[PDB]
């Protein structure tokens, strides 16, 4: 019983913030990937004069 | 390894 | 009861509060983006020497110094560029479950069914590996553990309960109590503020490490989560789960944003890893054949084939190059 | 091509050569795994051999080494470890005669035998079964009937039918009998004679797991 | 971390003398070893090595054949026995260990040394100046050079710096031209473009005097500089 | 004659694939599976490399039983492949004593096994026998060698035959003699220890026992079939060059071809008879394949 107080407290804490929208955090995540693409070794096969595995 | 005859075994 | 009701209530509550934000999904932002095309990874090292299944590895920060733990009660530390054994350490309890190697680079851990995270010291006045602390709080068997910093270690068990340690101290600083089934694995935020934990109850909680409290619940597996990453962003995570389904969840956005599933693969994930730009998603499954993932348009760029065996640990490098793959087959593969 | 590298490459050689070396003394080890529905029964198949999470109880029989992992301690999810467990020798399960009047007990017992033995990982692993609670199980018999734990038993309540029953009872549960054996033995006051079970039992798992290895099955 | 070295003494020439060294307070077996010894009134210059496990036995070209090394691991021991003497021998004899992993500090510790009195293609490390006069508080720069590049393909440039402090046994400063040793004040630091190299003391202390020397470990034989002397 | 000759060479390339894809098989197998680098793997990757050779040298014997008259491929030639061919065999036969030894060490004494036999003791047998066999087949570079007649060239009638040092001294007789060991301690050794090993089995108790001491007698009766006829046959061409020895001119060459075809039947059948009862075996070359 006491268990479900501190469920309904934990659930208030969670619902009570602030979202944003879907479109708005999707267009964040490929921002990171199109600015960050080119320093991806395993995107792009890097040249074996600067690949320490051979 | 078999062992072959030399089929020129005449012992002449 | 009157306040059972409110729990089932607040659910549907933020439910509705999820589902507001949710104008658009991340396949429709991202189809016009173009496809990675076909990745194409050949094995570099094949790092032998582990007689038993390997259960965890951890990369170091330089980015060429590996961990990896195994049944057999060995800890090996590898020179991944010249296959060569820096290290190994003999363990008192042979049941280690995961294996962490500190950002300073001068400690390992480890722990298992004996519920106990050990701290290494790799860099002593003598010649040897020594035992620097053991962490005994926990009653449930250690499934992961990360490095903080020298002094500070966050470890998950299977009592349903996760910990930070001071391993000066050896004493539990926080506690993080809320999940109901058997935590499996954590992620570090790369600010290491916050950290999320994926458990058997198929839920991953998003805790914060200074103050001790969940802000976030994501729900959306439908079974045991077994593997958890964070994006290199920080503000997303990607899980892994026994129903054959990877996952990707927003903190801002609070959701489930992609699924990551194929039809012909039925077996559970065991870890997951992301590559440095995040446009990849790494996951080792049970079909003894990883699978990379285009991470936005949740398509398969390729498979990662060199195990008899489970792929029971997954790791990328900090600056990408490689990713290392162990398994149960008792190697350690380097893909590049 | 080299310089303290090949004094590296030395020193990973040394250390291979440890670990084969280790990895040789640990082959030659015995690793058991007991198992069990409570404290009712492993607290004796571990008091006579000297030396949380897993208890290891580590014995010299005959010249051999065993070790064996006591796991009752891990409450947690089972199905997310046991497969740590895979390569065991043997199992050694331990029932209580005695909990069949006990709520229950002598059915929760049976699941867990069904879902230890029948696991994907426990194929060929064969299984060690200790009967204990003989000197209780005759009392219990002469003071209740056996029919409260198994309604469809026919027979009288001595210690003779009723034990070779649950002994049937048990050994009827396994799936496997193509790749796995189950040892039973009923646990006796001469505890001489349960390690000389348990190293009879090791010693055929060993011959047949040497007849595989061979070819010559 | 402790080595004592015993059996100096003098000895007429020709004949033979056996040296220890009984390593305590560490893992002796998983050290390789080194014989470094320094002529009255002269730099260093290094005798043999032992791996660990007694694996690779090396010997300067002076001593090939007449000198030979061995390991005890059990009793942590080292010993090199000297046969055919001559009085070229004379020096202090130093017990050093050395550990060889990626990241390790090779020629961390040293000991105290032995006497030995007897009655009567290599890399040559330069450097140029042999007496500095310092007062504490400055920037002092210590040239070497070499005569090969110390430059490898792996990227690591194998020069190390020590200090001897007068009456005192050489002590690691830097290895591997940049690598600051365990336990040594951050005012030392090593730069070097694989065949020149310089170490900076940023500011001078009584501590500091001495005389600091350069060793390479690219190839064997290892050979040192001359030394250049600190004074006030 | 003539029309026999083509059956015995398409039966031997027909061996030649059999023996060469499943010592293939063996050797990757055992190389790329940590839980199949047991002992008996160790020796049967020993004796796949041993049988590995046995082929590789099979188109040289094919040729001289083809034509042996107009031979011009070379002394160290006809040395070297009647070298590594007669050292082979020897390890072969040896290698089999030792898979024998260690099934007999691990059924009859299963624990001491344990403790006494070890990798690093299986690798120093590994070694032995291959040195054994190579000393017991030096003499071949002192017996095998071209050799012409008078009354043509050089190139006319060389055949790549035992030298006439060997014939007019008794070196040959004494060879084929030596050789005999390499079938009476082998077939005493097997027949004993197999014959223990089914005494122990079936006191123990089964049908699996059954399976296995019939295996136990397929495999000594394949080895006594095929090396029986090369050692009669062998001994039959030392009679051969002695006088009063016309009967045993066809009688020697026909045991030979006989026992030519048992002995590159043996290369083929060996890891198929020692391999095809373990079921992790069969599901590693399984994996290995696309199937
Ligand atoms: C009877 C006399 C002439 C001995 C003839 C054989 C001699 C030369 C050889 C030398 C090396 C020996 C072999 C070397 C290794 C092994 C493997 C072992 O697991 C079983 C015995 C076996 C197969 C040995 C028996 C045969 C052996 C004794
Ligand atoms: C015929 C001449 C020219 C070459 C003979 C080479 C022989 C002696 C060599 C070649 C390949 C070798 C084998 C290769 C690998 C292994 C696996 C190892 O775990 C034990 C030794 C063993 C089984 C070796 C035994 C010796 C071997 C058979």
């Amino acid at each position: 019983i006491a268990q479900a107080r501190k469920l309904v407290q934990q659930l208030k804490m969670e619902a009570n913030i602030d979202r944003i929208k879907v479109s708005k955090a999707a267009a964040d995540l490929m921002a990171y990937c199109e600015a960050h693409a080119k320093e991806d070794p395993l995107l792009t096969p890097v040249p074996a004069s600067q690949n320490p595995f051979r | 390894g078999s062992x072959f005859l030399s089929p020129e075994h005449q012992r002449v | 009861d009157e306040l059972r009701q409110e729990a089932e209530q607040l659910k549907n509550q933020i439910r509705d509060a999820r589902k507001a934000c949710a104008d658009a999904t991340l396949s429709q932002i991202t189809n016009n983006i173009d496809p990675v095309g076909r990745i194409q990874m050949r094995t570099r090292r094949t790092l032998r020497g582990h007689l038993a299944k390997i259960y965890a590895m951890h990369w170091g920060t330089d980015s060429r110094l590996l961990v990896s733990a195994s049944q057999d009660g060995k800890l090996i530390i590898w020179d991944s560029y010249t296959t060569n054994k820096v290290h190994a350490i003999p363990l008192r309890s042979s049941w280690v479950m995961t294996c962490a190697y500190a950002p300073s680079g001068n400690y390992v851990a480890c722990g298992g069914l004996d519920n106990i995270c050990s701290i290494y010291n790799l860099k002593t006045r003598q010649g040897n590996v020594r035992v620097s602390r053991e962490l005994a709080g926990h009653t449930g068997y250690l499934s992961c553990c990360r490095f903080l910093d020298d002094n500070q270690i966050v470890t998950s068990s299977g009592d349903t309960t996760c910990a930070l340690w001071d391993i000066e101290t050896g004493q539990q600083t926080t506690t993080f109590t809320g999940h109901t089934g058997d935590v499996m694995s954590l992620s570090l935020a790369p600010d290491t503020r916050l950290f999320v934990s994926g458990a058997c109850d198929a839920s991953a909680k998003l805790w914060d490490v200074r103050e001790g409290m969940c802000r976030q619940t994501f729900t959306g597996h439908e079974s045991d989560i077994n593997a958890i990453c964070f994006f290199p962003d920080g503000n997303a995570f990607a899980t892994g789960s026994d129903d054959a389904t990877c996952r990707l969840f927003d903190l801002r956005a609070d959701q489930e944003l992609m699924t990551y599933s194929h039809d012909n693969i039925i077996c559970g994930i065991t870890s997951v890893s992301f590559s440095k730009s995040g446009r990849l998603l790494l996951a080792g499954y049970d079909d003894f054949n990883c699978n990379v993932w285009d991470a936005l348009k949740a398509d398969r760029a390729g498979v990662l084939a060199g195990h008899d065996n489970r792929v029971s640990c997954l790791g990328v490098t900090d600056d990408g190059m490689a990713v290392a793959t162990g398994s149960w087959d008792s190697f350690l593969k380097i893909w590049n | 091509l080299s310089a303290e590298d090949k004094a590296a490459v030395e020193r990973s050689k040394m250390i291979d050569r440890n670990l084969r070396e280790d990895g040789e003394k640990a082959a030659r080890e015995v690793k058991l795994l007991l198992l069990g529905a409570g404290e009712s029964g492993k607290s004796t198949i571990v008091k006579q051999m000297k030396i949380t999470g897993i208890v290891e109880t580590h014995f010299t029989f005959k010249d051999l080494h065993f070790k064996m992992f006591d796991v009752g301690g891990q409450r947690s999810e089972r199905k997310k470890w046991i497969h740590c467990f895979e390569g065991v020798t043997a199992i050694i399960f331990c029932v209580a005669l005695s909990d069949y009047d006990l709520v229950n007990r002598m059915h929760e017992s049976m699941k867990l035998f069904d879902s230890i033995c029948n696991n994907k990982w426990f194929t060929d692993t064969s299984i060690i079964l200790f009967l204990n609670k003989k000197d209780l199980f005759e009392e219990k018999i002469k003071k209740s009937p056996l029919t409260i734990c198994y309604p469809e038993y026919a027979g009288s309540n001595t210690y003779e039918e009723a034990a070779a029953y649950i002994q049937c009872q048990f050994e009827d549960l396994n799936k496997r009998k193509d790749t796995k054996e189950i040892y039973t033995h009923f646990t006796c006051a001469t505890e001489t004679k349960n390690v000389q079970f348990v190293f009879d039992a090791v010693t055929d798992v060993i011959i047949k797991n040497n007849l595989k290895d061979c070819g010559l099955f | 971390v402790q080595l004592v070295e015993s059996g100096g003494g003098l000895v007429q020439p020709g004949g033979s003398r056996k040296l220890s060294c009984s390593a305590s307070g560490f893992a002796f077996s998983s050290f390789g070893m080194h014989w470094v010894r320094q002529a009255p009134e002269k730099g260093l210059e290094w005798v043999a090595y032992i791996s660990s496990g007694s694996g690779t036995i090396y010997y300067a070209d002076t001593v090939k054949g007449r000198f030979t090394i061995s390991r005890d691991d059990p009793k942590n021991t080292l010993f090199l026995q000297m046969t055919s003497l001559r009085s070229e021998d004379t020096a202090m004899y130093y017990c050093v260990r050395s550990i060889y992993y990626y990241g390790s500090s090779p020629f961390d510790f040293w000991g105290q040394g032995t006497t030995l009195t007897v009655s009567s293609s290599d890399i040559v490390m330069t450097q140029a100046t042999s007496s500095v006069p310092v007062t504490p508080g400055e920037s002092v720069s210590i040239s070497c050079r070499s005569s090969k590049s110390l430059l490898h393909s792996n990227g690591n440039t194998y020069l190390y710096w020590f200090l001897q402090r007068p009456g005192q046994s050489p002590q690691l400063l830097i290895y591997r031209m940049s690598n600051l040793a365990s336990g040594v004040p951050e005012r030392f630091s090593g730069s070097g473009s694989g065949t020149a190299f310089t170490l900076t003391i940023s500011r001078l202390e009584a501590e500091d005097v001495g005389v600091y020397y350069c060793m390479q470990h690219l190839e064997y034989p290892l050979t040192f500089g001359a030394g250049t002397k600190l004074e006030l | 004659p003539a029309p026999l000759l083509a059956g015995v060479t398409a039966t031997c390339v027909a061996l030649f694939v059999v023996g060469i894809a499943g010592n293939l098989l063996t050797m990757l197998v055992v190389s790329r599976f940590r839980e199949l680098r047991t002992t008996t793997n160790l020796y049967l990757s020993s004796m796949a490399f041993s049988d590995l050779l046995i082929f590789l040298c099979m188109p040289l014997d094919l040729v001289r039983l083809w034509q042996y008259r107009p031979w011009n491929f070379g002394d160290l030639l006809c040395k070297l492949f009647q070298f590594v061919s007669e050292s082979c065999t020897y390890a072969k036969v040896l290698t089999i004593t030792a898979l024998s030894v260690e099934r007999y060490f691990a059924i009859c004494f299963p624990l001491r096994a344990k403790v006494v036999v070890t990798k690093g003791r299986v690798k120093l047998v590994i070694f032995v026998i291959w040195a054994v066999a190579f000393c017991s087949a030096g003499p071949i570079f002192v017996l095998v060698g071209v050799e012409h007649e008078q009354g043509t060239d050089p190139w006319d009638t060389n055949e790549c035959r035992p030298t006439e040092f060997a014939v007019r001294s008794g070196l040959l007789t004494v060879m084929v003699w030596v050789s005999s060991i390499f079938f009476f301690l082998p077939v005493f050794c097997l027949t004993v220890l197999y014959s223990l090993i089914g005494r122990k089995l079936w006191r123990r108790r089964d049908q699996n026992h059954k399976q296995t001491v019939k295996m136990l007698a397929v495999v000594v009766f394949a080895f006594i079939l095929c090396w029986l006829p090369f050692h009669v046959g062998r001994y039959l061409f030392s009679k051969s060059f002695e006088p009063g020895s016309l009967e045993i001119a066809q009688i020697s060459q026909y045991c030979n071809l006989v026992s030519f075809v048992l002995f590159y039947l043996s290369a083929a059948i060996n890891p198929i008879l020692y391999n095809i009862m373990s079921k992790k075996y069969r599901v590693a070359v399984f994996r290995l394949l696309g199937f």
